[PDB]
């Protein structure tokens, strides 16, 4: 199993540290639930560092980056715009679980943090 | 006999092969038994292990159903080519095949109730990637995906027959270097774009055998490094004679580490058994660098306090070391 | 060694009873032997027979073409041979060496032990893991065990050297030397010098002789 | 059959005798070897170091 | 079908090599050259020194009893070429021939399995492994010999030793099977390494008694 | 060929020592005879010591462990019902001999001890 | 095909993985799980230090630009499941 | 056919890389997409400083030059891609074209061959096989300049020089040692070898003659 826990919630740096099995769930993606409006992914990274993939609405504004110093992942959320108002949630996904973009394909989820602004 | 010849002919008559069973109505519903015969190597460089089992897919064909006959038919090779089977498929494979030597190792078996029964003899190379940062005291998860090709959960639905029992011959498997601690079956959905696939995953749990480790790389290591002490209970002065022990054990600590490493798996990356060696490579030419303090300090430039301090600080140190790695990867 | 390498074919399922071959005439032709890919042996021509082999299945003409081959020797002999016999030439430097010089005949010694003990690897680099030995593994083994009676020897002789009826009589000062036993261990060095060559060319004089001629 | 590979010899009785006549040839080659001692050591002392060298590589013979 | 091949195939040159045969009474003979990889679990622990049992066998695949039976043509005499087999590494001992009725939850299905004991041929390791290690050893023991003030013969002479003797344990093991679990030839390598790494510390004791103090 | 000799026989603990070709023979099942009733298959081990499967019955109340260094297998037994007393007995099955549950395909029989409750 | 490609094969247990799919209108839909060995000369000049750029090139056998035309379906969404890539 | 062919195919990934291509004129152009491995003898007498001259030799199986007629279309032109070739360790000096008819006594046969030569690169040798040696003989002869008294570090010199070479010629494996042929670079190793071992004799003829008798 692992556990995702949310911190950090102009620049706004959130981190989702994990503790746990991690080697098993490589991938970690990024969703954001505004109220009223369903779950939607934003970004996501893979193991080893790099490869990272960005929803088309925060395409150059939100960078995805992870040092696994102490298993934590940074969204460095910047140009924060008033329609990037949600609950933010970190989740992992298994080596074999299907396409990124689709919340059942990921298995554990944070406790979720929130930012209004 | 002709009366069985007729009627299988019939049944394969009015028969669409491109079709599968109920096309407008709810979705064939699949059940998996999968009995394995062995667990061959297991390989660090290439991440993959291949297994050979049974593969055994049954479900219901309301097309292929007979009243009569009250036996149970068994198509062997030819028409069996005429029937509609899933398009299952192991997502992960790397290479396989159905077994030919004498015949071609599949079995269709027809009920009277329109049931299929459809055995299949298959050995199969699959990824299964390894985490490797505490090698050779590692654990590792190996795993078979099963998964519809075409058919999203709409139009076929898999699932386990049996339950927990479905899969069998765990206790066969016999490999050297590795123990199956545990074993687990899971049915999920994944969801791509065109919609929800069916999934199965057959996971293992191994443990490796350390033993071999220990007998052939911590322990000269670790003899190495009690010799290497031996120069600080050596006379000073006996230039030659200390410098020849650390130099050699110097010598002997790299011929250990670069033929293990050439042993051993490629593995391109860190791993704990060379944090090991290092240290231990790292405290001898300590020790030859001390042989070269005392030598420049007295008699160059009532023991001496250097190897009075030296003698009591190196094997502390080295249990610390030893202390801090085995709490650290254990 | 020579080797007869085979190439035999046959019907597989028809009796000689129902098929009968029958080479055509002259055996088999081969091209220039120039283009052909032989780099370890030497091809030393060829032959054909034909028999009639008993099998459950009933008896079958069995025809068969021959390859003689002979093994090269060059390589092993500058990889093997040569480097062995001057190594241990180098052991018996030692003798030669001063015998008060310990350090140096010591490390002489055991260092000559220790770069036969890397040379003996090499010799099974071109073969199938086999369990019997070689003429080549005996000729390395032989070599080690001479080195290892050098080093012995001076051992030995430093050891000695830093601590210190009718028609005859008496039966046993007749069939032993008993007689005053030393002194002959301190000229263990000028007995060694001569007695080490000897028996290595003794060794091997009968060693190349027997694997050459009767063999 | 060849005597390195002890796995062709027929028997132990075979291996036994192939060994004892092995022991014979060293020790002949002894001797031959301790004619080069003939020229430091003592005749009578050399002489009597292969009297008894042979009279072993003739008992190994005969067993 | 062989239940424990791993990969085989019927030979195809210069046709497919099988045969069919019949007889006026109706009996059918069928034939394949067939070379297949089988797979045989060894119990290595007692390695050179070990025995192994490898194992064939043949069942029907859909087939069971209630249909198909099984038997050894012959009886004993069903197998040769066993005594014209020859290995690099192993003697086949004895060869044996067993009809049994494995049970199944669908039946009984019908085998016939044809085991060989292999026995593994110790004369290269005698050579290499245990004699030079046996030699070395001993002549770690010179040093106890050698003068007790001579301190940089003893030295290089017992360390050298060790150096040997962790040469050949590399080099063994670039020439072994890797075969990852311990081994008897293994456990004798450690022991002698031990014994030369006893008899190199005995010098230290020496050396501080007698000189250090 | 091996032999089996089982001893023993609410915290019970029977055992099973195997002497011979082991190796050959590295499933080691358990099974019980009750008065009137067949052999019932109670339990199964492998030769590495892991993997065990336990039948329907018993699956949590019994517990079978291995040692390979002296040749024994131990059946514990936690909290025994009164159907449970029987003649226990320890069989050896081949490395490809078929199905656990079926006592004909186990080669090596031992004697078998009697429990009572 | 590949024009890189040495060595390449379809998937083929339990069944040959291939997939064909039509809709109402005349599109067609065709899909093959590919395993290949395609070459990528490397610049090793500064190993280990080095940064390589592999490449598999696709391309028609025997049609021109006039018969048949290519294109990446989607643009730089086309190619999925880079992220699944991880290697030692 | 090629003759020299030893296994080769033709791709079949996604269809099979086979073309045929018709002409109003009725002539036809036929395409394959083929993996040949070919093979050629090599000279390997002079390797690492050798030269190979591979060829490929194109026939026709059943038909004599009175049937068919093989010929380059384009003359010289007819084999392209030598510029895209790029091996590692191999430079190519040269191709060539060459058509002509394997004469026998009972017929004529076309063939036509198309041949490569490739040097081969020795930078790398010269740096990894040959510098190493050079540098141990050079540093078997500081010998000669240290005190003709100092008989431990000669003799420790000498020898550990004499270690080192065998070390190097025993893991020199990377350079053909598989399959065994007298090479250009096992001579060198030999002479270096021989020049080591004269050094140390060197020192013994020294050693004997001026500190004992
Ligand atoms: C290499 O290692 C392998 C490792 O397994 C090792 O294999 C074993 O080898 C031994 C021989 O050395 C095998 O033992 C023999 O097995 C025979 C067959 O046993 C089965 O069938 C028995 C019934 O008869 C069969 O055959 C007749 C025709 O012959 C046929 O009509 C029948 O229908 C049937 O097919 C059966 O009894 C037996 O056991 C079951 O049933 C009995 C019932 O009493 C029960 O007691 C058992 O617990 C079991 O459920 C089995 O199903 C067998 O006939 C043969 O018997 C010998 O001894 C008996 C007396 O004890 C004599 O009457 C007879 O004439 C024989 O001399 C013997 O037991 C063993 O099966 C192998 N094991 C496996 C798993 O294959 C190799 O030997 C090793 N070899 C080398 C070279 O190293
Ligand atoms: C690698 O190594 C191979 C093996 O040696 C070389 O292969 C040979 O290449 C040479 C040319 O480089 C070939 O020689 C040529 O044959 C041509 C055709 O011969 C015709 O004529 C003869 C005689 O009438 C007929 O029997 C035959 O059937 C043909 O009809 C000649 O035209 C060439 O001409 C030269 O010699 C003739 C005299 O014979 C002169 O009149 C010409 O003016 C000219 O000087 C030449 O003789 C040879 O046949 C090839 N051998 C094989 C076995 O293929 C490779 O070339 C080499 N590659 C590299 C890159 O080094
Ligand atoms: C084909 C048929 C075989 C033909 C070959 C025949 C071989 C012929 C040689 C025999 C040697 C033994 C003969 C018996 C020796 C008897 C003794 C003798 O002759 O005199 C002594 C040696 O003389 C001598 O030169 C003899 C010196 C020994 C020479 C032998 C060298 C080793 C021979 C290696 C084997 C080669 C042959 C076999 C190969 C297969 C010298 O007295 P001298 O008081 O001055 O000393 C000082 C003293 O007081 C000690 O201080
Ligand atoms: C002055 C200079 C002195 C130098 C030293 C002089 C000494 C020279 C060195 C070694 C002599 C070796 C003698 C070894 C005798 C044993 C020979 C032997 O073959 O024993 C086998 C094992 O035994 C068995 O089953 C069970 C018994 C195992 C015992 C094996 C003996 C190993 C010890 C080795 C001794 C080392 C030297 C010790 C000298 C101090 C049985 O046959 P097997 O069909 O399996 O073979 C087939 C296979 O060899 C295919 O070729
Ligand atoms: C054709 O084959 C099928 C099996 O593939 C036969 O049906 C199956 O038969 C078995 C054996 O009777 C049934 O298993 C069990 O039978 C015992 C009988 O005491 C019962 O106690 C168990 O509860 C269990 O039912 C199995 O359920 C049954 N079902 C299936 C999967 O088909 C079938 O009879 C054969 N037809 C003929 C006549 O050849
Ligand atoms: C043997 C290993 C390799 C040796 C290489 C050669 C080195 C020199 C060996 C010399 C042997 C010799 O002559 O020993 C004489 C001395 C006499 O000592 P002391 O009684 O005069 O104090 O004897 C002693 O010091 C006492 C006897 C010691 C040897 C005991 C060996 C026992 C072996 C069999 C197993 C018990
Ligand atoms: C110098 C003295 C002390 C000892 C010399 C003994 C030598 C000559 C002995 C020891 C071992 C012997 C070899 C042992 C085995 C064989 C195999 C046989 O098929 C031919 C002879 C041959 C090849 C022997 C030749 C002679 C030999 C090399
Ligand atoms: C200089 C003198 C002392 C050298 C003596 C070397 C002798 C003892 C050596 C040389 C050849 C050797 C034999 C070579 C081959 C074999 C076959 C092997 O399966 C068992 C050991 C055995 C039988 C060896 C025993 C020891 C042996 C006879
Ligand atoms: C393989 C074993 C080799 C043993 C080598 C023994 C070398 C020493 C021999 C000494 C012989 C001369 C002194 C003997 C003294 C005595 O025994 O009384
Ligand atoms: C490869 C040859 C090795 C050396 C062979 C040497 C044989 C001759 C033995 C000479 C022993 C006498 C040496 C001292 C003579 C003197 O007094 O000057
Ligand atoms: C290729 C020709 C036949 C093989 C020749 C091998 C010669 C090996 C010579 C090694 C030296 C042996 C005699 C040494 C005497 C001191
Ligand atoms: C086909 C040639 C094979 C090689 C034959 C050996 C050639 C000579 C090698 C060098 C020998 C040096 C001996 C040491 C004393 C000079
Ligand atoms: C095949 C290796 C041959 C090695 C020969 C080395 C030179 C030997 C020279 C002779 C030394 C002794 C001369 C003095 C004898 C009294
Ligand atoms: C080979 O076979 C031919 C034809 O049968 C025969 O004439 C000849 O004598 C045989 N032997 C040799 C050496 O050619
Ligand atoms: C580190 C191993 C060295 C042990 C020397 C012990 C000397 C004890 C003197 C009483
Ligand atoms: C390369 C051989 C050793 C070089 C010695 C340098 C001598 C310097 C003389 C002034
Ligand atoms: C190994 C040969 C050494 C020879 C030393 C010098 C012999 C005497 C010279 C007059
Ligand atoms: C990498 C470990 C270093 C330890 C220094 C004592
Ligand atoms: C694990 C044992 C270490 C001992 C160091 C003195
Ligand atoms: C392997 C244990 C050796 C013990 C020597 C005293």
């Amino acid at each position: 199993q692992v556990q995702l826990v949310e911190s950090g919630g102009g620049s706004l740096r959130l981190s989702c540290a994990a503790s746990g099995h991690t080697f098993n769930y490589p991938i970690m993606g990024w969703f954001r639930q505004a109220p009223g409006k369903e779950r939607e992914f934003v970004g996501a990274i893979s193991w080893s560092g790099g490869s990272t993939s960005y929803a088309d609405s925060v395409k150059d504004r939100f960078t995805i980056s992870r040092d696994n110093a102490k298993n934590t992942v940074y969204l460095e959320m910047n140009n924060l715009k008033p329609e990037d108002t949600a609950v933010y949630y970190c989740a992992a996904k298994g080596r074999y679980s299907g396409g990124l973009y689709y919340p059942t394909n990921y298995d554990y989820w944070g406790q979720g943090t929130q930012v209004t602004v | 006999m002709s009366f069985v010849k007729e009627t299988v002919d019939k049944l394969l008559k009015g028969y669409d092969i491109r079709l599968r069973p109920d096309f407008g109505g709810p979705p064939v519903c699949v059940g998996m038994n999968i009995d394995i015969a062995s667990i061959d190597m297991v390989s660090e460089v290439n991440m993959d292990y291949t297994l050979t089992m049974y593969f055994q897919q049954y479900w219901r064909d309301k097309r292929l159903a007979y009243s009569g006959i009250p036996l149970n038919l068994t198509l062997d090779n030819r028409v069996a080519d005429q029937l509609w089977v899933p398009d299952t498929y192991f997502l992960n494979d790397k290479k396989s095949f159905v077994h030919g030597v004498t015949v071609k190792n599949r079995m269709i078996r027809l009920h009277p109730d329109g049931t299929v029964l459809y055995g299949l003899r298959i050995t199969t190379t699959a990824a299964c990637m390894m985490d490797l940062r505490r090698y050779p005291l590692d654990e590792q998860n190996c795993t078979l995906e099963i998964e519809s090709y075409g058919y999203t959960t709409d139009d076929i639905e898999f699932y386990w027959r049996g339950g927990d029992k479905a899969v069998t011959g765990v206790e066969r498997i016999e490999l050297p270097q590795f123990s199956i601690v545990e074993h687990r079956l899971v049915s999920r959905n994944v969801v791509f774009a065109t919609g929800a696939y069916p999934r199965l995953s057959l996971s293992f749990r191994l443990k490796r055998n350390i033993g071999y480790f220990i007998l052939q790389t911590y322990m000269p290591s670790i003899l190495i490094t009690i010799l290497s002490w031996v120069s600080f209970w050596i006379n000073y002065d006996a230039s030659a004679a200390r410098v020849a022990l650390g130099i050699t054990t110097v010598l002997t600590m790299t011929t250990i580490n670069t033929h293990l490493r050439e042993t051993l798996p490629k593995i391109p990356y860190v791993k704990a058994i060379d944090m090991y060696l290092m240290g231990c490579f790292v405290f001898v030419f300590l020790a030859l660098l001390e042989y070269a303090f005392v030598n420049y300090i007295f008699f160059g430039r009532d023991v001496n306090a250097i190897d009075r301090w030296s003698r009591i600080v190196f094997p502390f140190t080295f249990s610390l070391f030893n202390l801090v790695y085995w709490l650290y990867y254990v | 060694d020579e080797h007869s390498c085979p190439l035999e074919f046959s019907s597989y399922g028809y009796p000689r009873e129902e098929i009968v071959y029958q080479w055509k005439r002259s055996s088999v032709e081969v091209g220039d032997t120039r283009s052909w890919r032989l780099y370890q042996f030497s091809f030393v021509g060829l032959r054909n027979t034909t028999e009639v082999v008993k099998t459950t299945s009933g008896d079958y003409v069995v025809m068969s073409v021959y390859f003689d081959l002979s093994r090269r020797m060059g390589y092993f002999t500058i990889q093997t041979y040569i480097p062995c016999t001057l190594i241990v030439v180098l052991s018996w430097v030692s003798f030669w060496i001063n015998k008060d010089a310990v350090p140096a005949r010591t490390s002489l010694g055991i260092t000559t032990v220790l770069t036969m003990t890397t040379l003996s690897t090499i010799a099974r680099k071109s073969l199938p893991k086999v369990s019997y030995v070689t003429a080549m593994d005996l000729f390395v083994s032989v070599c080690f065990i001479f080195v290892f009676s050098a080093l012995v020897e001076y051992g030995t002789l430093h050891y000695f050297v830093s601590n210190r009826c009718l028609d005859g009589k008496d039966c046993a000062s007749f069939f032993c030397c008993f007689e005053d036993c030393h002194i002959r261990i301190a000229k263990m060095d000028s007995y060694a010098r001569i007695f080490f060559p000897t028996a290595f060319c003794l060794f091997n004089l009968v060693y190349w002789v027997s694997y050459l001629y009767l063999g | 059959g060849s005597f390195t590979d002890f796995s062709t010899i027929p028997s132990s009785a075979f291996k036994a005798a192939a060994f004892f006549v092995l022991l014979s040839m060293v020790l002949i080659l002894g001797c031959i070897t301790c004619f080069s001692l003939f020229f430091f050591c003592n005749t009578a002392t050399v002489y009597k170091i292969c009297a008894w060298m042979q009279l072993l590589a003739a008992l190994c013979l005969v067993l």
